[PDB]
Order: C-alpha cells, then sequence, then structure tokens
C-alpha cells in the first residue's frame, strides 16, 4: 500500500539539533508534497512545513523560519526534516504526510489535504540521560494471558511486538506508568489458546530506540 | 494566525452535532481549503473532510462540511459510539501556509457501562533473581473511566510502591489501567497472599496471587 515510515524516537538535550527521515513506498515521492507537523503529548496538531522533492521549494511559519530544514533524496525515496535550537517546547509527536498532487498547471502545496500520514517520531528534549529498560517474563497464569513486563526506561516510548511481528492477534500493549524516580515502565499482554502453551514458542520482542536497546524475551510457563 | 474550535462537544446517539471553526478572511475566507481531521488517542489523524464539502475515502455521509464567512462547520448526523473522537479543523492561509484549530474533544453519550477485566501477575523468577519484585495489575476494557486501585498484602492495605496510570482510552471507545505494586524480595515472600482491587462505580473486581 501506500505508506509512510519515520525514523526511530530520539531523546536530545536542548540546543541540540534533531533529524527525523520519512521513507515512502507504494508511491514516488517527488509526485506529492510532503508535509510535517507536529503534536505536544495531550496537546493539538501544528504544521511546520511543506515541501516540493522536485523543486527543493519549502514553506514554513514564521515561527519556525530560522530553526527548520526540509530536504528530500529522491533517489532512495526519502524526505528529511531537520530541527535545531532544540528546546522543551520541541518535545512532540513529529508525522510527516503526503500532501497533494505536485503539477506543472496548478498549485497545490498549501492544500491542507494529508492521506497518509507517517507513524510518528517522539523526539524529547531534556537534561536528564538515556535509560535502557530490563525486559522480564509474566509466565502463563481454553485461554490464557502471557506477557512482558518493561521496567524502569527513559524516555518513552518503548515498541512491543511478538513472535518477530508473526502474532498480532490478541496483543495488548498498555500505557507506560511515569513513576516517581522519573522513569517510565509498561506491560504487553498477549491472549493465546491454552492448548497452544508447550508447544508454541511466545517472544516479546522488545525495542527502546533512544537507547538503542533491542531485547528478545522468550515468554514460557512456570517450571510446573 | 491560530483556527478557534470548541474545547470539547458533547453528543449524543442518534441525533446530530456540529463542531465550528471560526478563521479569519485571510484563510478560511479566501480559499475553499478547509479541512476535517479525525483522532483517535493512540493513532495518526485520519482525513475526514476536505475542500469544505468533499468527502474523503472511508467516509460515510454522516459527516458533511460547510462554510459560511470565515467559520467552516462539520457536521455530524446519525451520531455513533466511534465517532467519539478529537476533531480539528484545518485551513490554507494567504501567506501560502497550513493553520489548525485546537481540537474538539467530542464526546458520544448514552454507553453502556463496561466491567474491568483484570489481570494480574506476580514478579517473574528472574526479576527476583535481580533482587527486586514488582506485582503487575492490568486492568482493561471498562467504562466510564474512572477507576479505583486498593493494593492489598494478605489482608492489610498497601499505599507504599504503587504508582497507577490513569485510564486511557482504547481503541473499542473503552478504557485502560495499570498498577504496578513494587516490593523486596523478602517482602513478596513475607506475606501469604497478595490482591490487587478494582473499585468500578460501586462495584469491585479483585485478583490474586501467592509466592507458593
Amino acid at each position: 500500500q501506500v505508506q509512510l515510515v519515520q525514523s526511530g524516537a530520539e531523546l536530545k538535550k536542548p540546543g541540540a539539533s534533531v533529524k527525523v527521515s520519512c521513507k515512502a513506498s507504494g508511491y514516488t515521492l517527488s509526485d506529492y508534497y510532503v508535509h510535517w507537523l507536529r503534536q505536544a503529548p495531550g496537546q493539538g496538531l501544528e504544521w511546520v512545513a511543506w515541501i516540493n522533492p522536485t523543486s527543493g521549494r519549502t514553506i514554513s511559519p514564521r515561527k519556525f523560519q530560522g530553526r527548520v530544514t526540509m530536504t528530500t533524496d529522491t533517489s532512495m525515496n526519502v524526505a528529511y526534516m531537520e530541527l535545531r535550537g532544540l528546546r522543551s517546547d520541541d518535545t512532540a509527536v513529529y508525522f510527516c504526510a503526503r500532501g497533494g498532487w505536485i503539477s506543472l498547471y496548478v498549485d497545490y502545496s498549501y492544500y491542507p489535504n494529508f492521506d497518509s500520514w507517517g507513524q510518528g517520531t517522539l523526539v524529547s528534549v531534556s537534561g536528564a540521560s538515556t535509560k535502557g529498560p530490563s525486559v522480564f517474563p509474566l509466565a502463563p497464569s481454553g485461554t490464557a494471558a502471557l506477557g512482558c513486563l518493561v521496567k524502569d526506561y527513559f524516555p518513552e516510548p518503548v515498541t512491543v511486538s511478538w513472535n518477530s511481528g508473526a502474532l498480532t492477534s490478541g496483543v495488548h500493549t498498555f500505557p507506560a506508568v511515569l513513576q516517581s524516580s522519573g522513569l517510565y515502565s509498561l506491560s504487553s499482554v498477549v491472549t493465546v489458546p491454552s492448548s497452544s502453551l508447550g508447544t508454541q514458542t511466545y517472544i516479546c520482542n522488545v525495542n527502546h530506540k533512544p537507547s538503542n536497546t533491542k531485547v528478545d524475551k522468550r515468554v514460557e510457563p512456570k517450571s510446573c | 494566525p491560530v483556527l478557534t474550535q470548541p474545547a470539547s462537544v458533547s453528543g449524543s446517539p442518534g441525533q446530530s452535532i456540529t463542531i465550528s471553526c471560526t478563521g479569519s478572511s485571510s484563510d478560511v475566507g479566501s480559499y475553499n481549503l478547509v479541512s476535517w481531521y479525525q483522532q483517535h488517542p493512540g493513532k495518526a489523524p485520519k482525513l475526514m473532510i476536505y475542500e469544505v464539502n468533499k468527502w474523503a475515502s472511508g467516509v460515510s455521509d454522516r459527516f458533511a462540511g460547510s462554510k459560511s464567512g470565515n467559520t467552516a462547520s462539520l457536521t455530524i448526523s446519525r451520531l455513533q459510539a466511534e465517532d467519539e473522537a478529537n476533531y480539528f479543523c484545518s485551513s490554507s492561509t494567504n501567506s501560502a501556509t497550513v493553520i489548525f484549530g485546537g481540537g474538539t474533544k467530542l464526546t458520544v453519550l448514552g454507553q453502556p457501562k463496561g466491567a474491568p477485566s483484570v489481570t494480574l501477575f506476580p514478579p517473574s523468577s528472574e526479576e527476583l533473581q535481580a533482587n527486586k519484585a514488582t506485582l503487575v495489575c492490568l486492568i482493561s476494557d471498562f467504562y466510564p473511566g474512572a477507576v479505583t486501585v486498593a493494593w492489598k498484602a494478605d489482608s492489610s492495605p498497601v499505599k507504599a510502591g504503587v504508582e497507577t496510570t490513569t485510564p486511557s482510552k482504547q481503541s473499542n471507545n473503552k478504557y485502560a489501567a495499570s498498577s504496578y505494586l513494587s516490593l523486596t524480595p523478602e517482602q513478596w515472600k513475607s506475606h501469604r497472599s497478595y490482591s490487587c482491587q478494582v473499585t468500578h462505580e460501586g462495584s469491585t473486581v479483585e485478583k490474586t496471587v501467592a509466592p507458593t
């Protein structure tokens, strides 16, 4: 299908710069405008830019004009956004989205018609240092629920899959808890048939990009 | 500039509801380029209406856009519980930029209450081998999003090392929460049972575990 896949999450200290990539598939990047917007967590949407991949032409509001640099690499079907002078106000989820058809005869650049979005990229700015998570199996309690406990990490988010993406049904990943220590912890359960225990191998694949931590955990029934 | 929407809106199934988006003549008034997006909690926005009154793919006639002067309008008819989401208006400007509204949290009424599903997990052997213990209480599929959690060591309430998330809306318009009782392996073994109790409007549901 038509899909946009953005780069992993990032933790940056204030004053630094971040670079988010948006990788197109199912269509040619240079045929449509690329828009970039962001969303402070729990807040609203904020449009940051549009770019024509063919001409390189960009527009942004006055607020971002000095800080933002939009580019493209059509050879790889990729759009790039660099944000500079990072401040705590900049902590948000960043989306690239596909805009209107690029045409010689009509200008669709500022048309706010985003029919395809990227999954988002959480970039957080803070003085706190990154902490990788500790992952523990949650042994299975005609169905049963087994899971994974992801403990003590910073910043958000972590991504939890199962069987390297092979398992998709019955999976529930719960929102993380912010402990008083300033760290995050979450859990992710799968509800599987009780019969399949002892013969089907269940593995949670946990990924915390800001600390570059990739952990695969085999969850198996208790030692009984 | 910035577009202005009602911060929140409440509707009820069957009857219509209308969100407003008030802009200037230099954006909503000078273009037929108003788009409405719908967003569920964890997901990216989804294009509902574009160019004032045109439907995007996967949108029913229930949604209709309109424009009057400097004010766009998103009308929803035959309300459903799935329509519960945040709605953003957006327009082009004369500066060749795109402007967004603050977003409208719509709330569909007459939603049947739902009992919280509680699943309790004892500390893993591995975590115990890391000289720490954590009980995991997972709550799901409840509504409304108002829940209470009480941890229990044997028969005495616990308030030390609890940490509870605030309820957050799932896909199915229901809520989810989690509590994490953090203790030491010695504390874990110094009791005969631990219990996570969940109060959800009068009714409660609790689960238990035991180190043996």
